[PDB]
């Protein structure tokens, strides 16, 4: 989503792209 | 970013001289501007929002472009066209302050018009909501910055056009 | 060794040159222009020199032809022309024994006396025949010591060997190669032609450039506007220098395509006046005229023989993008 | 300039430049008929400044002019005196501008590599500025001195 | 190439908007100004050969080592191409000066000059360094003839030196 | 622009503005209050022009308004009436400038190509132009119309 | 160019190989197609200009192409840009008198993307206007031959893209 | 081939397919069937084209394949027949285009070039080819032999 | 990335042929040269920084180039000189040891020259710095490795300009 | 385009000293050579075909190059293939001549591997070419001019390469 742009929303560097984007792997334990 | 008072001193380093004083006059008349600039500044700053939603309000709202397929139809799409709005607003602050273009030429207007020519978005409707931001900017900050705000968003509509 | 002979001895005898003929034109002697008059002399020699060393004087006549102009107000021509005869006699005097030494360095000496003496020439002024393009004047001494194309012409009553020849020349730019020579591919009855007689030399340029090999070979392996830029390249001998131009003859090969195009460029004005209708086209280089700043890369890479080997079209995403 | 280092670190987390950089913007414009003054009186007394400064840098450090060093001769020692030239007007611009901005880019980016690919003890390029430093002490008004001191500050706290 | 007014029209049909007082305003200090951009274009073009003399010699006055074997101005072929670069530059920002925009230099002199200087060797340092000499000649000349603003007549000489210019920020 | 054509053919010259090309453009620069004056008098009264034009247009050629016509409808007919807009806007532009080479530039290169591939009627769009310059002439003085009828002729000109 | 005889023999060739039973195949079904090929050629070089017409009808008029700043805008932008429609139409016409994509390959796709870009020419409208372009010529030359204009046509927006 | 010829020329002029041009290419693929017959013979026969056809060639001249010719031994006189072969495949490439095209390319360009330089006498080559010519025609009916009599006549005038 | 071995092998490899003579005397070859090559690359190896640091005394310092304005005279613009100083010789020395100029093109001159265009880095200044590489590294390593080091720094030159 | 006079007497320019003793040296080694340089010229002139011949045949014939899709099998590669390798006979005539790789680099390799890596031309089968040409030139002027056109031979493969 072009909201979450690191130009523009420079602190939402992580929330995941979600099904706009590509999919995000995750290790969990 | 090369500002007013950066450009002076590149230019005067380029040929390798000390400062002259012909360079120290531009530099006074860049640092008399320097009241209104910060004024403008402050003002664009507080109401940045307000700008761009009464730019909106004026251009983008209530046509096709808002309404189904019109490219600030889907949510993402009206979130994303008001953030643009907020960056040429911010950029164009930015170079007043400067009084300079370069930040735009090198940040804002690199590719610009590849990127929407490939998004889909349509640059004239862009070139006028950036001209609606233009006015309602220009009423806010007074004639003496509005002019100056006048010629860094053209810069920007030229560019985009 | 003759030629090396004649610059060691001058070399070892320098500084006496410069001390006879420094004598000889100390008139109102005293500062700055002192420094600026001597090391001119000594480089008056050391040119003389290298051009002995040099199959030819053309580094001392393209090297001083304006000259005169240039230093007259600060010091006088006349002076300067005295001395330099008070020089070639020194240079004379060591090589007076020896024919064949005092022959050459005289005659060198004699250019460089002769030239200084010479008006200068004007510029070879590029006035363009249309609004969007920008005139330029190159100096004239700098276009003498370009190398030189052969600039070959179908005038009447040539050599048999030298009609042939032009025939070649055409087929070289035309085609960027020797297809005649290499393939063998050519158009007999125009070469034939054109060495009767019968059509002139633009008349075979342009049978030649719609010809169906120029068509196979130049205008269908590209997209259009490629094609446009090597067809400056090959008929006009230049590349296209504005927007205006990019513009004027794609809407021409929109309009009616490769005859069309051909047409055109061998009717514009610039073909006349640059090739007349005996002439065949001759790329114009750096050194041939006077050169632009507005399309420098793109004329460097058109002017190679790699050039129909890109196929984007350079000349018109230059100009677009400059805007 | 300031306002480019304002303009600059607010860009990177994409906000309009926030009150109290605006305010340092106000003060700077306010206070720049007073940095061109301090300029102009080094500009002036460029030619002392380098000079006795080269005399100090050479009498303590004495191995720079000894052979074996970097400026051994006239044209090296030339050489040299004019690298500290370049470093004054690289201070000037920094009072000008207001930021060490035009200092860092122009002459402290590199500076090791380009002076230990020319052979010369970077140490000794330091205390050369330290007495440029000192000289335009004397030079300068105490107010005024404070604040180019700064720029000279910068330059040797890169070099060394 | 455009003059200050086909400048302010352009960007308004790019807009789509008629002339509005704004437009207008800039218009009509191009008109005021005009008939002293035309007397100092005057100036330049009736000295223009003196200008370009005066600069030549103060550039290598300032700068020997463009006359010395060195330098790319040294022999007399490549003086006289140096000569001939100062007058270009002289006869288009005259252009400039009657234009009242420098989208003339950028368009006819400026675009691809680096790349041809860097190519055919020239030093573009130097070359800043003798528009600016220009610059400062022009301008006494002006002011000598009564022009009073000479920022009409030293703005274009900036501009080319800018764009020339690296950016040793 | 006067200017433009004067520096366009002097360049290509390759010789400085002549005297006689810089004395024609004082005389431009000169006339340009009363050319903005004209300019701004048709952008004002830009709104009663187009009507009162559109009305002759309607008029004079009721076919092109009939049904089965290239205007016909509440829509059609009012894009018909931006284009005359457009075109006074291109004439507004051409007053100002002295030359009709920005009229020329933005429209009247490609309109018979632009109409005939929309399916319009280009004498009938030349005959709406045309009751524009006389709707416009009637806004302006005798002597300044004859300025004004100038870029509104050149346009009906190229519309053949 | 090759047409399909060509590129069945020039692949023939590239191997060495005398023309095979296969490939005698291959060549029997372009010359069948040929009748259907030749007669959609003339008509699609009859209706040309209306099926130019129709397309920038369809897709590119009233939008923001031709509003002011949109690029489509100005008479000299519109007229160019019914000339590279008329470009696309011509060459995908010789594309299926010819039955290979090789005409569009070398003397359209190869450097238009650079040049287009260059130019700022929007890249998704062609295609738009070329898809529109392949919906009227499928109705004017009838389904049969309109499946085979839509490959050709189809080539082009995958060149350009 | 036919199809090429025609858009080929066409393009150059800009200009969809005439409608003469598009009749031309009618007749084509309508003769399709009659030349991938021709083709199908000739390839069928290839070696007892290729076989006899090259006797005759070395019988009419054996000092081509006498010592000291180029087809002197084992090894060359096989390649010169291999050659004879691949005439032969590019007469039928040229047989089912329609058109001389697929031969002028493959070969027929250059080949007084690649065979001079190759030392081999072109006229043999040529003679070669004929002798090919009148096996094919034993082997085709009478009009059928007519059309690749005309390619095989392409052939050996380019060789002559 | 070919050697010298590599690529006859290489070679080899591309016509399915086991080694031949001709192949063999070839590799003999480069085996042979193989002991002045080492000699000479352990040699630069050891004086890479003076190499460097002579040929920008001997070319560039004290001239335009390096004089305000010129390309190489703010100190960032120094010393990323003198880094693709040491790029070319370390590739220089690579394709000694190699024996192939495979190496410069692929690591060095791939895209070299569109950078330098486009960065405004003089190439001709550039190449005069390889040139005056080429003397000083032919001095160091002796004339007869200094002839097998010629013809790579001739190879970067030949690709940069 | 320099010859080695050229090179020599601009080199002595530069450095703005009159022509040195060891300068001289180096252009009498030239003068002393021109009797032979202009004999192996005229022996190239006259022989150049059938040292092409033999070279071609040596390498390049009866080899998978001229097998078919071998890159030189049609009748138009071979020719031109031919063609090139006249070519560089021709400059590295002209090169022996003028005593200087100038006039390699101005016109044969200033577009050289644009031109053979477009086309698909095998560089290595060109290479072994080019080489056999050497040697069979040599074998016909003489071993003194064997070396000289030799470097000239190695500079054209280095740079293909
Ligand atoms: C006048 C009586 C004599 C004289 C004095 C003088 N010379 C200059 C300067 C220049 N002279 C030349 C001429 C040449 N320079 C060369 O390198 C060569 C070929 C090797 C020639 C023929 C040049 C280029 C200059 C410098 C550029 C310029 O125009 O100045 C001056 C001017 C002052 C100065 O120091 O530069 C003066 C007063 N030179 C003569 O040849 C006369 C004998
Ligand atoms: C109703 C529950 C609340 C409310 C809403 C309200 N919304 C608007 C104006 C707009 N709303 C949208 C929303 C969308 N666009 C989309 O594409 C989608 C998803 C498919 C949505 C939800 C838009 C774009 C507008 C702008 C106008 C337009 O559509 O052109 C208004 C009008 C606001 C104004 O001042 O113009 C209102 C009032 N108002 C309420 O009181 C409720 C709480
Ligand atoms: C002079 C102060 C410096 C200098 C210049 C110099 N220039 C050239 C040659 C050329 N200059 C140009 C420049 C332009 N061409 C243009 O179209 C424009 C737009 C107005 C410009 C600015 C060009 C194209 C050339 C080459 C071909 C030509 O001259 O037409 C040279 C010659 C270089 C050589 O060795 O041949 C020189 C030396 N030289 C100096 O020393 C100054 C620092
Ligand atoms: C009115 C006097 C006549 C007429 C015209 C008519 N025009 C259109 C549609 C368009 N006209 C234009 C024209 C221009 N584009 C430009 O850039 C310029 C110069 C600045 C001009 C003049 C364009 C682009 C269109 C297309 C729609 C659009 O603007 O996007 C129509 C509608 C046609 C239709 O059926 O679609 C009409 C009717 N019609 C008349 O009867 C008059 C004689
Ligand atoms: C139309 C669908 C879209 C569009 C295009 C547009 N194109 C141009 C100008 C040019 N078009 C080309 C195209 C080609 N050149 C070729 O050789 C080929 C293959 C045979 C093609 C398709 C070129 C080279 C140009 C530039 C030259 C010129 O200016 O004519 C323009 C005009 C640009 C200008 O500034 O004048 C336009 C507007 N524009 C659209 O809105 C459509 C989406
Ligand atoms: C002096 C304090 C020390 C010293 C210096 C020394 N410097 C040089 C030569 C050069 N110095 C520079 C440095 C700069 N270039 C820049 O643009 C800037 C910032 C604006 C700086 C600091 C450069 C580029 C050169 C060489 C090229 C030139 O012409 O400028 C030398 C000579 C090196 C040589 O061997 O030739 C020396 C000796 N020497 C000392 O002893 C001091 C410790
Ligand atoms: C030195 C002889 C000349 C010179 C060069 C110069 N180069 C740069 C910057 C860059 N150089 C490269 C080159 C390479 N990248 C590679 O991967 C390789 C092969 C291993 C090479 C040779 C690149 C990529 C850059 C860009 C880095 C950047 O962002 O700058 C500069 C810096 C330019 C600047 O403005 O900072 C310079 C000055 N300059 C000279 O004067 C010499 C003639
Ligand atoms: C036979 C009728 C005559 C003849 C020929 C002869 N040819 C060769 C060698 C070669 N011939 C070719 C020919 C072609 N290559 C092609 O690509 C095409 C078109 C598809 C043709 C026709 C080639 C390439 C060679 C070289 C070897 C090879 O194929 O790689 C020879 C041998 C020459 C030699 O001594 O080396 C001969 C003898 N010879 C005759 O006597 C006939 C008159
Ligand atoms: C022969 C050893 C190899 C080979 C070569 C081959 N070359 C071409 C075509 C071209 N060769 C050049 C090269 C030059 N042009 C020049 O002007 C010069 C001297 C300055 C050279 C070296 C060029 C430009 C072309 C293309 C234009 C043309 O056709 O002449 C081909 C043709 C490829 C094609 O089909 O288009 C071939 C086959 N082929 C081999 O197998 C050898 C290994």
């Amino acid at each position: 989503p072009g909201i979450n742009n690191q130009v523009s929303n420079p602190g939402a560097r992580g929330l995941t792209p979600g099904t706009l984007g590509p999919k995000v792997f995750k290790l969990d334990q | 970013m090369q500002d007013a008072i950066t450009a002076v001193i590149n230019a005067s380093d380029v040929q390798g001289k000390y400062l002259d004083t012909a360079a120290m006059e531009k530099l006074k008349a860049y640092f008399a501007t320097g009241e209104l600039r910060v004024r403008a500044a402050s003002v664009i700053s507080a109401n940045a929002a307000n700008i761009v939603k009464e730019a909106v309000a004026k251009s983008l709202l209530y046509s096709d472009i808002t309404r189904p397929g019109g490219n600030m139809y889907t949510t993402r799409r009206y979130a994303a066209c008001i953030r643009d709005l907020d960056y040429y607003l911010r950029y164009a602050t930015y170079a007043m302050l400067a009084g300079d273009p370069s930040i735009l030429d090198e940040r804002v207007l690199n590719g610009l018009k590849e990127t929407y020519n490939s998004l889909g978005v349509p640059i004239a409707a862009t070139v006028q909501a950036i001209q609606a931001m233009k006015e309602v900017t220009a009423s806010l900050v007074g004639a003496d910055a509005g002019k100056e705000m006048g010629i860094y968003f053209d810069y920007i509509c030229s560019g985009l056009s | 060794a003759k030629r090396l002979e004649i610059a060691t001895t001058l070399t070892r005898n320098a500084d006496i040159i410069v001390s006879r003929a420094a004598n000889r034109i100390f008139v109102g002697g005293s500062p700055a222009r002192m420094e600026k008059s001597l090391r001119d002399l000594d480089w008056f020699l050391r040119y003389t020199t290298y051009a002995i060393v040099a199959g030819d004087p053309n580094i001392l006549a393209v090297n001083t032809r304006g000259l005169r102009e240039i230093i007259e107000a600060a010091c006088s021509s006349d002076a300067t022309i005295a001395a330099l005869q008070e020089m070639r006699r020194a240079a004379l005097s060591y090589f007076e024994k020896d024919a064949e030494a005092k022959g050459i360095v005289e005659t060198y000496f004699d250019v460089l006396i002769n030239e200084f003496i010479a008006p200068a020439p004007s510029d070879k002024v590029r006035q363009r025949n249309s609004t969007d393009l920008q005139g330029l004047q190159l100096p004239q001494i700098y276009f003498n010591a370009a190398e030189r194309r052969p600039k070959f012409v179908m005038k009447p009553g040539l050599s048999a060997a030298e009609k042939n020849e032009v025939v070649k020349a055409a087929y070289r730019q035309i085609f960027e190669r020797d297809i005649s020579r290499a393939y063998g591919l050519g158009i007999s009855d125009l070469e034939s032609k054109v060495k009767n007689g019968s059509i002139s030399m633009k008349e075979f340029i342009r049978q030649l450039a719609k010809s169906p090999l120029y068509r196979k070979n130049f205008y269908e392996p590209y997209i259009n506007s490629r094609a446009l830029e090597l067809a400056f390249r090959h008929i006009l001998g230049r590349g296209p220098s504005s927007r205006e131009e990019v513009q004027t003859y794609f809407a021409i090969i929109s309009k009616g395509g490769l005859p069309a195009l051909v047409d055109a460029l061998v009717d514009s004005k610039e073909y006349s006046d640059y090739f007349g209708e005996e002439t065949v086209p001759y790329l114009r280089g750096l050194g041939q005229e006077a050169q632009e700043c507005r399309n420098w890369g793109a004329q460097q890479d058109l002017f190679k023989y790699s050039a129909p080997f890109r196929k984007v079209p350079q000349f018109i995403t230059t100009f677009a993008a400059q805007d | 300039s300031v306002v480019t280092k304002s303009i600059v670190n607010a860009d990177a987390e994409a906000r309009y430049l926030s009150p109290g950089e605006l305010d340092r913007i106000k003060n700077f414009v306010s206070t720049g008929e007073r940095r061109l003054r301090i300029a102009q009186t080094l500009t002036e007394n460029r030619e002392r400044i380098v000079k006795q400064a080269g005399d100090q840098l050479f009498q303590k450090r004495p191995d720079v002019v000894s052979p074996g060093g970097n400026a051994y001769g006239e044209e090296m020692t030339a050489t040299c005196l004019r690298d500290l030239d370049y470093y004054l007007r690289l201070v000037t611009y920094g009072i000008v501008a207001g930021d060490v901005t035009p200092i860092e880019e122009i002459g402290l980016v590199g500076v090791r590599e380009m002076y230990n690919s020319l052979g010369t003890p970077i140490p000794a390029v330091a205390e050369g500025i330290r007495a440029m430093k000192n000289v335009a002490c004397s030079l300068l008004s105490a107010e005024d001195a404070a604040e180019a001191g700064s720029y000279f500050d910068f330059v040797i706290g890169a070099m060394q | 190439m455009r003059d200050a007014v086909t400048t302010l029209i352009k960007n308004y049909d790019s807009t789509g908007r008629y002339l509005d007082r704004d437009a207008v305003d800039r218009l009509r200090s191009y008109f005021n100004s005009g008939a002293a951009r035309v007397k100092a274009a005057a100036v330049i073009n009736a000295n223009a050969a003196a200008i370009v003399k005066e600069a030549a010699s103060a550039l290598f006055t300032e700068q020997p080592e463009l006359i010395q074997p060195g330098g790319n101005a040294y022999t007399t072929r490549r003086y006289a191409t140096c000569l001939r670069d100062m007058d270009y530059y002289l006869r288009y920002a005259s252009y400039a000066i009657v234009a009242g925009d420098v989208d003339v230099l950028n368009e006819r002199v400026l675009e691809g000059l680096r790349e041809t200087y860097n190519s055919l060797g020239v030093p573009i340092g130097p070359t800043v360094r003798g528009i600016q000499i220009m610059k400062e000649i022009v301008r006494d000349r002006v002011a000598a003839a009564g022009i009073e603003d000479t920022g009409i007549v030293e703005q274009p000489f900036d501009y080319m030196c800018r764009q020339l210019s690296e950016v040793n920020i």
